[PDB]
């Protein structure tokens, strides 16, 4: 089970940026996939999960109306998209998965982490 | 909000240390749990403690977790060189202030 | 002194996995070629002085029947005609003769009865199942959605999906328990418990964001979750005042049969009159009352937050909107009109959309094509409960919100099965006694061992044969129960206690096993509690008894050797 | 296509036989064929000439009227067995 | 037109199957046996109407 | 075979279960035996015919 991401990103203010998360090694449709953004010198914060089973999602009110999550069962890959960029966005992002379905709140497997920046 | 204080400490190798994670949920209801996650700068964080005191597989037992209800503690019997890193506690979506350890 | 003594038929049980079986009441799927006639009445029995616990979430019945529904569905669909050849170019235009992108008209070459005879043929489709052939020229070009993914099947026209109120019955040696308390969270202790043999007729209904029909909670509004703290875990809320609702397809439709192959006929859609997208009606005036009541109930669990509802967060069509079936026609109604911080005092109507190719469950191998149904159609029903999912971020404003969700078909059945629970029986009890050798099924469990011992024969006789893709199940059940019963009988025989129920023996009781007040044991204790510690020394006891029998027999023969 | 049939047949026959054996056992008449018991005959069931019954009648004809009171008889026999067993244990309680 | 044109009867109705050449239909004198606990009875009278 | 004198009985050959029982049995054995053989589907093609 490995978690991979796409290369870093740079974009102008006011645009929208997309990033990918490729997963392998187990049933891609059995575990919530979580997203966490870390700015330099800041604590890990939750952005939202997506359940691969049927594309359900969730988001905190902080990011609501700004995020979009989608899945491709063909390539078992998650896509995140953030709109109306602004410096705060600039940070690293990690897609993670939980050890057990029942708890669905741990994080054993982490992608290498991908950085994005504005301008 | 879950609180991890202090933010750091002028540690020295070979000492028993313990840091406190204090929750703020104290509401509704098994029973609430905690997760001590490790992370060195520049790499993926790592899982150290899950549940409340069941440490992760392969972790030196000197790393330990304890507590209940609202007061919990990451603990180390004797801090080694590689152990100097950052750590956080996580009960739910929220995360603590973390802590990093170093020398003068 | 005291003496080991056996009793056969003691009323004790233990939870464990099993396999219940269907029970039904002239062409429907489940009743036909399956299911035995239902018991006219429940032989329900009340068990006072009996406390228990339940875990509706971690349950086997729900999951058990899940794949059962799946399998019956698939098997019923097995013999119908495969629509394989239809995956052909689709030269299409705009519908109507008197742009309405809700449906597109199309025409295409295709195969007659004869291989080398090819004919053109037209048909109307909802824009959903159609797709552009490619990102290429010939905008008229299109293909069915599934073809680049997999094939589908035209359901046999005769079969229907009217959910029958199926019952479930357990096999002998097993009992089904109901927590009578009408305010049980679904995971926890229960005090008022009854026992029945077959589950009440439950309809195998499917829906998202809604619980059509089902049942109310007569007491009040009910809320239950595995853990409402964990935002991810689903929440289910059951209403105590069913809310009427209706939906309809205001169109006059009819099917054109096309012999695609030699004996295989597709059923293309066609319309008579104009085209008006389906819709619904609901008395929002009714809606607001239940909304406010459930909001107060939520506040009870969240004394420092507000309460609201928004549309589905977004995702797959079925999850996003409310999907359901109406007389075998799949409907998807945009539910933004409901989950809002504001409604009207007037009736509320909803715009829905209709699909003809259906992925009944995420795996695509079972892709189905819904045949069109002649003439307009309309279904009236009611709401009893609904599934909610919390946002998961503590707003400083404390504006706590929930959104519709679902998609986990198990939860639908859980919504009702939470009441039931299944256990087995281990009728072999052991106790000390001074002796030395030489109906209301299971009701007596409400008393102590010495007193309850009177009616053991009822449990003994009942537990055997009271019963009288599919066969395998019941055959396994019967064979396994029979094997268990034979095992127990043989164990009784080896102990030389065959043909008896309060058989005394010749092994004195051992202090180490326990030293309780025998008076309490026979008058203050109950088997369910008695067995707990005795469990430890069971094998030692069995060995001692077997040796006793062996030595008795051998000595008898020796003294009678001549 | 084939196995299912004979498997059903064998299982059902075995179940029936076990049911009958168990019914014999509860009546405490296991390991017997002319088991006498401790429930006196009731006149209401019938009052035929016992001589005819044992020397003039045949079972196919005997059973016809007896069918009526079968369940009452079964209950009486079961109670007889239960009371016999419980009383035995009581007198041997010590 | 094309009176030479013809088709198999079933095609406009349904398909059919070519029986495996090896199999044959010689009716074997099958016997039927009842399961235990059941008995098979024969009316010896050779002039029985069949109902009576 | 066993003879049972002093035994009278009755029969209803018409309303009987054995006949019906074996009916579908024959049908099923027939169909199953025909199951593995080759389907003649493709033959449903134009037939340009003449006199034999
Ligand atoms: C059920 O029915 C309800 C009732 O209408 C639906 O709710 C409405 O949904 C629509 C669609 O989202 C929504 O319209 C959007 O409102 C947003 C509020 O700010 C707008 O930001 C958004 O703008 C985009 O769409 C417009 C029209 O499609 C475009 O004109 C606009 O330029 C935006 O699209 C372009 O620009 C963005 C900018 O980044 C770009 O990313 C895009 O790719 C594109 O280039 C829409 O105006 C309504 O506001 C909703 N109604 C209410 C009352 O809120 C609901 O969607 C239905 N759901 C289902 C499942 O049926
Ligand atoms: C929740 O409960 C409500 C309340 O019952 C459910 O709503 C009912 O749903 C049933 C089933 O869809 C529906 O039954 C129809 O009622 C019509 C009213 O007159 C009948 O005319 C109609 O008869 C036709 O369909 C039957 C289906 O088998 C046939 O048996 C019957 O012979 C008729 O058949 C015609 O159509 C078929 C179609 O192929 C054709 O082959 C025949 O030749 C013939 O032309 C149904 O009996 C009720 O009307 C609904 N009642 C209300 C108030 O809505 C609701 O469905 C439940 N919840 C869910 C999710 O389903
Ligand atoms: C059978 O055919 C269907 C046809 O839909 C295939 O599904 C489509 O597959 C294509 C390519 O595989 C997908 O293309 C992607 O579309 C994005 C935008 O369109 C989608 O999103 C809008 C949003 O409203 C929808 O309206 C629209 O219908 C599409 O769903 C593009 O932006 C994508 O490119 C971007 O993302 C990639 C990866 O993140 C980046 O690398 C790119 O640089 C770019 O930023 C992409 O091109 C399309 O989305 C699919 N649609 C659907 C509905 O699934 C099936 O895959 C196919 N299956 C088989 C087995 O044949
Ligand atoms: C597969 O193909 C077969 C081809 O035979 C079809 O069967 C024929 O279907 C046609 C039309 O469906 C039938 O046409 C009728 O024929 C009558 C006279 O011919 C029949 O009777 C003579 C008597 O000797 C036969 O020799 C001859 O083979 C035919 O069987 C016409 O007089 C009929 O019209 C009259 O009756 C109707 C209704 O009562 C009236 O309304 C008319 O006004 C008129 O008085 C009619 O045209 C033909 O009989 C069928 N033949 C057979 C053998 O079945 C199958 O239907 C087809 N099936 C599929 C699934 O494709
Ligand atoms: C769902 O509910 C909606 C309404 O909530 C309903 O559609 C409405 O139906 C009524 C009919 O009961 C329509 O009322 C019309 O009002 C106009 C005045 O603006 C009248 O002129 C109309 O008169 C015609 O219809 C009468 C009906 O008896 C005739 O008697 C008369 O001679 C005329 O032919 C009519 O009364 C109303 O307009 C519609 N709504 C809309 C938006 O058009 C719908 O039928 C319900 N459907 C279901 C399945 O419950
Ligand atoms: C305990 O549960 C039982 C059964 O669930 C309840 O008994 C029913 O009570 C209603 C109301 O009087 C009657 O209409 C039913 O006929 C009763 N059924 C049976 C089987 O007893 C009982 O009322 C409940 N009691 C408490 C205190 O909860
Ligand atoms: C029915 O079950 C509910 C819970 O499902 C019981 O509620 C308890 O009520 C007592 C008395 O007020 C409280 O002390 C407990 O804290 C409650 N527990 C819960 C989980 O709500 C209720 O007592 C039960 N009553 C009956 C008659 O069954
Ligand atoms: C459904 O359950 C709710 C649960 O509250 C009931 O609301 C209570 O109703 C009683 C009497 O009707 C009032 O005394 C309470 O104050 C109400 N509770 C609240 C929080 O307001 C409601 O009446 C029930 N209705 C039905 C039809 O079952
Ligand atoms: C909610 O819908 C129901 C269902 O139509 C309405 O029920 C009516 O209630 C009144 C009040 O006594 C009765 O007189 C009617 O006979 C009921 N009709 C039916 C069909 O049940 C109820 O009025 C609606 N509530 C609101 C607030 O509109
Ligand atoms: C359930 O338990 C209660 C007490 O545990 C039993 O109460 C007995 O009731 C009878 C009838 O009046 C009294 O003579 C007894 O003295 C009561 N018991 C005690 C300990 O005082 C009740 O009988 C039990 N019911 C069942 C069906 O077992
Ligand atoms: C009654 O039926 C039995 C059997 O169907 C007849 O017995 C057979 O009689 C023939 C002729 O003598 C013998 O060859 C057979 O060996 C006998 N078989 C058996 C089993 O008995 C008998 O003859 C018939 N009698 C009458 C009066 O009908
Ligand atoms: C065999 O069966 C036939 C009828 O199947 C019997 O025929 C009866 O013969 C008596 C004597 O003549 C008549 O009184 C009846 O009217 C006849 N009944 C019928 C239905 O034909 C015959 O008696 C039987 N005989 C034997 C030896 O079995
Ligand atoms: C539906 C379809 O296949 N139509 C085609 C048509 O476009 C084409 O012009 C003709 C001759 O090539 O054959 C046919
Ligand atoms: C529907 O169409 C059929 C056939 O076109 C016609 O007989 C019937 O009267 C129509 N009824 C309605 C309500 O459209
Ligand atoms: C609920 O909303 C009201 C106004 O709509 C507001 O005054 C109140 O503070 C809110 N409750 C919470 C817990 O924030
Ligand atoms: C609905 O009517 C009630 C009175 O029955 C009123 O208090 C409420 O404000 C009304 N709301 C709307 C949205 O019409
Ligand atoms: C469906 O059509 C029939 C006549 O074809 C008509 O009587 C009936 O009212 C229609 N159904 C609805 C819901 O309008
Ligand atoms: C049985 O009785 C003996 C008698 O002393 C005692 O030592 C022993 O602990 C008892 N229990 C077992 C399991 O042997
Ligand atoms: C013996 O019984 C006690 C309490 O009944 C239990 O804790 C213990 O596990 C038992 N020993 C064994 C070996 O099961
Ligand atoms: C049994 O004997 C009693 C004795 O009087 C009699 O009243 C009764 O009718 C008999 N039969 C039954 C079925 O009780
Ligand atoms: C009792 O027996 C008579 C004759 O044997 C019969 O007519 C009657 O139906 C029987 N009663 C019942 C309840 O079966």
């Amino acid at each position: 089970v490995q978690l991979v991401q796409s290369g870093p990103e740079v974009k102008e203010p006011g645009a929208s940026v997309r990033v990918s998360c490729k997963a392998t090694g187990y049933t891609f449709t059995d575990h919530f996939i979580h997203w966490v953004r870390q700015a330099p010198g800041q604590g890990l914060d939750w952005m939202g999960w997506i359940n691969p089973f049927r594309g359900g999602t969730n988001y905190p009110q902080k990011f609501q109306g700004r995020v979009t999550m989608t899945r491709d069962t063909s390539f078992t890959t998650a896509y995140m998209e953030l709109n109306r960029l602004r410096s705060d966005d600039t940070a690293v992002y990690f897609c993670a998965r939980g050890k057990n379905s029942d708890y669905n709140w741990d994080f054993q497997h982490w992608g290498q982490g991908t950085l994005v920046t504005v301008s | 909000v879950m609180s991890q204080s202090p933010s750091s400490l002028a540690v020295s190798l070979g000492e028993r240390i313990t840091l406190s994670c204090k929750s703020s949920l104290t509401l509704i209801y098994g029973e609430n749990y905690l997760a001590w996650y490790q992370q060195k700068p520049g790499q993926s964080p790592k899982l150290l403690i899950y549940s409340t005191s069941t440490r992760e597989s392969g972790v030196p037992d000197r790393f330990t977790g304890s507590g209940s209800g609202t007061d919990f503690t990451l603990t180390i019997s004797s801090v080694k060189a590689e152990d100097l890193a950052v750590y956080y506690c996580q009960q739910y979506e929220y995360f603590g202030g973390g802590t990093k350890l170093e020398i003068k | 002194n005291l003496w080991v003594t056996v009793y056969y038929g003691v009323p004790v049980w233990k939870e464990a996995k099993t396999t219940l079986f269907c029970a039904s009441d002239v062409h429907n799927v489940w009743a036909t070629h399956a299911c035995v006639p239902t018991d006219p009445n429940p032989q329900e029995v009340v068990l006072e002085n009996v406390t228990e616990n339940f875990n509706m979430w971690k349950n086997d019945m729900v999951d058990q029947m899940q794949e059962d529904v799946i399998s019956i569905w698939d098997q019923s669909l097995k013999p119908c005609v495969k629509l394989t050849p239809l995956c052909v170019t689709l030269h299409c235009t705009n519908v109507t003769i008197s742009m309405r992108e809700e449906m597109k008209n199309c025409s295409f070459n295709t195969t007659t009865v004869i291989r080398d005879k090819i004919q053109k043929e037209y048909a109307l489709f909802y824009k959903l199942d159609i797709v552009p052939i490619e990102g290429k020229n010939t905008n008229t070009g299109y293909r069915l959605i599934n073809c680049n993914t997999s094939t589908c099947t035209q359901a046999c026209p005769k079969v229907t999906f009217d959910p029958i109120p199926i019952h479930y019955c357990a096999p002998a040696g097993y009992a089904i328990l109901k927590c009578n308390n009408k305010t049980f969270n679904g995971k926890g202790p229960c005090n008022n418990v009854s026992t029945v043999q077959c589950t009440h007729g439950i309809k195998p209904v499917v829906s998202t964001q809604l619980l059509l029909n089902g049942s109310l909670a007569e007491e009040e509004i009910v809320i239950r979750s595995k853990n409402l703290a964990d935002n991810a875990k689903i929440i289910i809320v059951q209403l105590n005042k069913s809310v009427e609702i209706v939906c309809t397809r205001p169109n006059n439709n009819t099917r054109r049969s096309i012999r695609i192959g030699p004996g295989q006929t597709f059923y293309a859609t066609d319309i008579i009159g104009d085209i008006r997208q389906a819709y619904c009606n609901i008395s929002g005036r009714n809606w607001s009352e239940a909304v406010n009541q459930v909001k107060k109930k939520l506040k009870e669990h969240f004394p420092h937050k507000n309460i609201s509802f928004q549309s589905s967060s977004g995702g797959d069509l079925e999850i996003t909107t409310h999907s359901f079936n109406c007389g075998g026609e799949f409907f998807y109604c945009n539910t933004s009109g409901l989950f809002n911080d504001t409604i009207s005092n007037a009736t509320i109507m909803l715009p829905c959309r209709i699909k003809q190719i259906i992925n009944m469950w995420q795996e695509v191998g079972k892709c189905i094509y819904a045949p069109p149904i002649k003439g307009n159609i309309t279904c009236k029903s009611d709401i009893t409960g609904l599934l909610l999912l919390r946002d998961g971020g503590n707003t400083a404003n404390n504006a706590e919100i929930f959104r519709p969700g679902g998609g986990d078909m198990r939860d639908n059945w859980r919504s009702e099965l939470y009441k039931y629970k299944v256990v087995k029986i281990e009728p072999l009890g052991v106790a000390p006694t001074r002796c030395k050798r030489r109906l209301v099924f299971l009701g007596a469990a409400g008393s102590t061992m010495g007193a309850a011992s009177m009616t053991l024969t009822v449990q003994a006789r009942n537990l055997l044969s009271g019963i009288v893709v599919w066969g395998i199940k019941q055959l396994q059940a019967r064979v396994l129960a029979v094997e268990r019963y034979l095992r127990d009988q043989q164990l009784l025989g080896i102990w030389g206690c065959s043909g008896k129920l309060i058989c005394c023996t010749n092994v004195p009781w051992n202090s180490s096993w326990s030293n309780r007040n025998l008076s309490e044991i026979w008058d203050n204790m109950t088997w369910l509690q008695w067995d707990k510690e005795i469990s430890n020394y069971t094998q030692i006891i069995y060995g001692l008894l077997e040796e006793s029998q062996n030595q008795q027999e051998k000595n008898e023969q020796d003294l009678l050797a001549l």
